[PDB]
């Protein structure tokens, strides 16, 4: 609607019996593939990204963004308990870190 | 010739894979959209009976 | 041909004037186009159709 | 030539074998005195509403 | 198939001109409008030949390589059930059947393949039980609901579409 991308910001131009926007958007250009995974189980309970999405370089899984690549560690205020680890589907394995 | 509908992508779709972007480009798109046009009031009585 | 939404706006309010203007100077199955030299040509009986 | 409009001193250069010219869409704007073959446009008489 | 009327029409000014130029108008912007709702994409994606979408059967609305027009069951169902000597002329369209079929699957497939990330960039490749669950975040609902409920989604999904396929097909 307000440009092709996530708008930012946009600003109004005049023009003869017209008028004119500047849509600022927001477009990634550079992405790379990851391994993901919907939950991770580390005590027997699933736990579920608050507000991100799992991923693994290879050999450690870190949280990340969906709309930017950083990294963290797997802590408990960044993912949330829910239910056991018996009925996620392609779940793994992984600890969590408790600060 | 008849005209193609762009270039063709598969994308590489699993059940463990994807795409978290690393950087960004901020984009500025301009968009013409009409508001008004000139105002015409021809005499109805003088373009027939002038 | 970047604001060529305006500009085919105008050309278009531009050439419906100019149709207008010379679909003025027609016949329509008249004996003349102009009205002056249909008025002082005939009586008023031949010049009102 | 027939018609109803304000005279005045006009620039156009004409051609010796032109006596009335028009603009576009077919309007006689400027005619030729052929006295004093001079050039002289015939504007239209000031009209509007009230 | 007259040259007198021809004679006699010419006096009435450029009508002709005028409802010609408007007729040619109204197909351009018929023609500009199929290409503003279909042709939005760049590049046609097509799915993959694995249907590992956690569950999800979506058979019923890809193409079919089977039957020569690369169109689906749905689309089949919708297209069969749509029904001179004075200058009456039909103007064929510019984008025919098979353009927009291919339009739609390739939105189709971006879609289920990279969720909303091919409309504001790149297909970005995501596994469709993480998109669904980024739906239920967005509608309000923990993925937890989704991710502990996969298979009941999928087959009120797939019951879903067999019913409006089952509707299409019976009534009009
Ligand atoms: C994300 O994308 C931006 C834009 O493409 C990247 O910024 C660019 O970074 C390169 C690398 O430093 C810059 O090139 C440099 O140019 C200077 C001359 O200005 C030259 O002296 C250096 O040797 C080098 O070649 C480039 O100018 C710069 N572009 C802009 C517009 O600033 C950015 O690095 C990317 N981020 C990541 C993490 O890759
Ligand atoms: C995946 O990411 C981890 C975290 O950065 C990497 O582990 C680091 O690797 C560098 C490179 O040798 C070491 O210097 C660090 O000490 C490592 N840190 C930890 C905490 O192990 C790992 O190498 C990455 N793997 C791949 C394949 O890229
Ligand atoms: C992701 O998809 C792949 C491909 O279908 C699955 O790999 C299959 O796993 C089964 C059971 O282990 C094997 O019998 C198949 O031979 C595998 N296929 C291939 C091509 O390797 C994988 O199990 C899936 N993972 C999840 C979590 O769903
Ligand atoms: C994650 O860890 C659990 C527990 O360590 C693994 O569950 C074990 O699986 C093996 C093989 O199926 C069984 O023999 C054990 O009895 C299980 N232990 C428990 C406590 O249930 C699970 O397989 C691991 N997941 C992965 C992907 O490695
Ligand atoms: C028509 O007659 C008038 C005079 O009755 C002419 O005007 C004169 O033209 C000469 C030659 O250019 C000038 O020297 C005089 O000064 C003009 N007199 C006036 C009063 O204007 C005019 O040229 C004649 N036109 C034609 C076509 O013969
Ligand atoms: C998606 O649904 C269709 C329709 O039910 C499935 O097609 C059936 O597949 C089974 C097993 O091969 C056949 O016995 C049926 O005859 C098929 N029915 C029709 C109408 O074609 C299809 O298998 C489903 N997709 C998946 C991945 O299971
Ligand atoms: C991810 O892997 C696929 C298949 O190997 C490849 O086509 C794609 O380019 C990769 N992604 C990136 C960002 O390079």
């Amino acid at each position: 609607f307000c440009g092709k991308g996530y708008h930012l910001m946009s600003f109004p131009q005049s023009a003869p019996h017209g008028v004119v926007f500047l849509h600022v958007t927001y477009v990634p250009a550079q992405e790379k593939n990851f391994t993901t995974a919907p939950a991770i189980c580390h005590d027997g309970k699933a736990h579920f990204p608050r507000e991100g999405v799992f991923v693994s370089n290879g050999t450690h899984w870190f949280v990340t963004q969906r709309n930017f690549y950083e990294p963290q560690i797997i802590t408990t205020d960044n993912t949330f308990v829910s239910g056991n680890c018996d009925v996620v589907i392609g779940i793994v394995n992984n600890t969590v870190y408790d600060p | 010739y008849t005209m193609s509908l762009g270039a063709e992508n598969s994308v590489a779709y699993s059940n463990n894979s994807i795409a978290i972007p690393t950087n960004f480009t901020i984009s500025v798109t301009t968009e013409i959209l009409p508001v008004s046009m000139t105002k015409t009031s021809v005499d109805c009585t003088m373009y027939i009976c002038g | 041909s970047a604001l060529g939404k305006l500009q085919d706006v105008v050309n278009q309010n531009a050439q419906a004037l100019n149709t207008l203007v010379k679909q003025l100077s027609s016949n329509f199955g008249a004996i003349s186009s102009v009205l002056n030299d249909i008025l002082s040509r005939l009586d008023k009986v031949e010049a009102e159709v | 030539l027939t018609g109803t409009g304000v005279l005045t001193e006009s620039n156009k250069k004409f051609l010796p074998f032109q006596q009335f010219g028009r603009d576009i869409a077919d309007t006689t704007d400027a005619v030729r005195d052929p006295q004093t073959l001079e050039i002289l446009d015939i504007t239209p008489c000031s009209f509007g509403g009230v | 198939d007259s040259t007198e009327c021809s004679n006699l029409l010419l006096q009435y000014g450029s009508f002709c001109t005028q409802l010609n130029r408007a007729l040619t108008g109204i197909a351009v912007e018929q023609d500009k409008n199929t290409q503003e709702v279909f042709a939005q994409v760049k590049q046609i994606y097509k799915t993959p030949p694995i249907k590992d979408f956690g569950g999800f059967n979506f058979s019923q609305i890809l193409p079919d390589p089977s039957k020569p027009s690369k169109r689906s069951f749905i689309e089949d169902l919708l297209f069969n059930k749509v029904t001179k000597f004075n200058g009456l002329t039909v103007l064929p369209p510019l984008l025919t059947d098979e353009m927009i079929a291919q339009y739609t699957s390739a939105l189709l497939a971006g879609t289920i393949t990279s969720g909303w990330t091919f409309g504001a960039g790149a297909a970005l490749q995501i596994p469709f039980a993480m998109q669904m669950a980024y739906r239920f975040n967005g509608i309000g609902v923990t993925q937890n609901v989704l991710y502990e409920n996969q298979k009941l989604i999928a087959n009120q999904f797939n019951s879903a579409i067999g019913k409006i396929q089952d509707s299409l097909s019976s009534t009009a």
